[PDB]
C-alpha cells in the first residue's frame, strides 16, 4: 500500500487460446467481485 | 523455524544492502533477531497476518522511495515498537503522507452532498414560531386565468405556509 | 462516371487515339489463402463458444482440409 | 495498442505464441505470413476517459462568423485578434475551459490557471 502505483499481479495456473479465456475471467473479476458494502446500496451522502 | 529463518535470512540480506554496510555485523544481525522475536510476538507464526506486517515492513525497507529509512532503522527505530505500530501509513516517506492527508481530506469533502439554501426575506412571520426570517418561491400551479402560488417557507423553527 | 471517361493513348508513330471508353470493371484477387467454407463456417459463427479458436484456419490447413486452387493444381 | 495489418492481405495480424522460443508472433489469419511484436503488451482497456477537448481543428475556423471574438495575445505572434470557444467534449462533467485560436500564427493556446 505505501508504492506510489498500485498494481495487482495475477496469473492462471494450468494443469493456446488463453487471450480470451483471460479477457472474460477480467470481465468477470471487474463486475461481480464485491468489495464492501451491502448490494443495492449506491452513492451515499450525508447531511447535517 | 523454517519462517524464523527464512525472516532473519531476508532481514540480514536488507541491512547488508545497506548504503552503511555496517561492520557491526552481529549487531546488525542482533537487531535482525531481536526484530524476529519482537515480531512474533504478535502470533508466531500462528496467524497470516504475521505474515502481512512482514510484507509490509520488508517492502518498506525495500521501497526507495525512501532510502534513508535503511540508515534510520540502522542507527535507531527500537524494534518492538515497529511490530505495535501498524503505522505503514505514518512513514516512508513523508511527502507520500501529506498526500495522504490532502486526500482524505478531499473524500471528505465529496462525501457530504447537495446544500441548497433558500434565500430569504425578512416581510412575513412565521404562521407557528412567529418570527421574520421567511423565505420564499415562485411559479404557478393551477390553470392561467389566476397568478403564481407564492410559496413559503420559515427559517427560525422550519415552518411551511402560503399566500394566496 | 464510365460515360465521362474517354481515352487517349499516343501510339508508336505518335497517333493520338480517340477512344470513348463504354464500362469500367473493377478485379479483386479471390481465394488466395484457401477460403473456407459455409457449413463448418456456420458451425464456427454459431454461439457454441465464448471464443472461436484463435488459429482454427491453420489447424485446419494442418489437417488438410480446405487446400488453396493452387494446391489443388 | 494500435493494430497491425498483415502487408500481404490487409487484415490485423493476430496475438499468437511461440511454443518454444516464447516470443510474440503477430501471425496472420487469412494468411500465414507472421510478424515478431515488439512490446509484451497487447490488451489495453483505459476504464476512464478524459480526452477531446480540443476537438475538430479544421485549418480555417475563422471563416465561421459565429465564433465570438477577443483580445487575448497569440504567445508565438502577439496578434491582438484571437478566437475562443468551449471544450468540444461534451460531458457532463467538462469545465468552463476557453480554447485561444489566433488567425495569424494559427497556433492553439488554453488559460488554465492552475
Ligand atoms: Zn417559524
Ligand atoms: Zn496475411
Ligand atoms: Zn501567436
Amino acid at each position: 500500500d505505501n508504492d506510489e502505483k498500485l498494481i495487482i499481479r495475477c496469473r492462471v495456473v494450468r494443469p493456446a487460446e488463453e487471450d480470451h479465456m483471460l479477457k472474460k475471467i477480467e470481465n468477470t473479476m471487474l463486475e461481480n467481485i464485491t468489495l464492501r458494502g451491502v448490494e443495492n446500496i449506491e452513492r451515499v451522502v450525508m447531511m447535517k | 523455524h523454517k519462517l524464523r529463518d527464512q525472516v532473519l535470512k531476508a532481514l540480514y540480506d536488507v541491512l547488508a544492502k545497506e548504503s552503511e554496510h555496517p561492520p557491526q555485523s552481529i549487531l546488525h544481525t542482533a537487531k535482525a533477531i531481536e526484530s524476529e522475536m519482537n515480531k512474533v510476538n504478535n502470533c508466531d507464526t500462528n496467524e497470516a497476518a504475521y505474515k502481512a506486517r512482514y510484507r509490509i515492513i520488508y517492502s518498506n525497507v525495500i521501497s526507495k522511495n525512501n532510502p534513508d529509512l535503511k540508515h534510520k532503522i540502522a542507527n535507531g527505530d527500537i524494534t518492538p515498537e515497529f511490530l505495535a505500530t501498524c503505522d505503514a501509513k505514518d512513514l516512508a516517506p513523508a511527502p507520500l503522507k501529506q498526500k495522504i492527508e490532502e486526500i482524505a481530506k478531499q473524500n471528505l469533502y465529496n462525501a457530504q452532498g447537495a446544500t441548497i439554501e433558500r434565500s430569504v426575506t425578512d416581510r412575513f412571520t412565521c404562521g407557528k414560531c412567529k418570527e421574520k426570517k421567511v423565505s420564499y418561491y415562485q411559479l404557478q400551479t393551477r390553470s392561467a386565468d389566476e397568478p403564481l402560488t407564492t410559496f413559503c417557507t420559515c427559517e427560525a423553527c422550519g415552518n411551511r405556509w402560503k399566500f394566496s | 462516371n464510365s460515360d465521362s471517361y474517354v481515352l487517349l493513348s499516343v501510339e508508336d508513330d505518335g497517333s493520338f487515339t480517340m477512344i470513348p471508353a463504354d464500362k469500367v470493371y473493377k478485379f479483386t484477387a479471390r481465394n488466395k489463402y484457401a477460403t473456407l467454407t459455409i457449413d463448418e463456417a456456420e458451425k464456427r459463427m454459431d454461439k457454441k463458444s465464448g471464443e472461436v479458436p484463435r488459429w482454427l484456419m491453420k489447424h485446419l490447413d494442418n489437417i488438410g482440409t480446405t487446400t488453396t486452387r493452387y494446391d489443388r493444381t | 495498442t494500435t493494430f497491425r495489418f498483415c502487408r500481404d492481405c490487409n487484415n490485423m495480424l493476430y496475438p499468437r505464441e511461440d511454443k518454444e522460443n516464447n516470443r510474440l508472433l503477430f501471425e496472420c489469419r487469412t494468411c500465414s505470413y507472421v510478424e515478431e511484436a515488439g512490446s509484451p503488451l497487447v490488451y489495453r482497456h483505459e476504464l476512464i476517459t478524459n480526452i477531446g477537448e480540443t476537438a475538430g481543428v479544421v485549418q480555417d475556423i475563422g471563416s465561421d462568423p459565429t465564433l465570438p471574438r477577443s483580445d487575448r495575445e497569440c504567445p508565438k505572434c502577439h496578434s491582438r485578434e484571437n478566437v475562443f470557444f468551449q471544450s468540444q467534449q461534451r460531458r457532463k462533467d467538462t469545465s468552463m475551459v476557453l480554447f485561444f485560436v489566433c488567425l495569424s500564427c494559427s497556433h492553439i493556446f488554453t488559460s488554465d490557471q492552475k
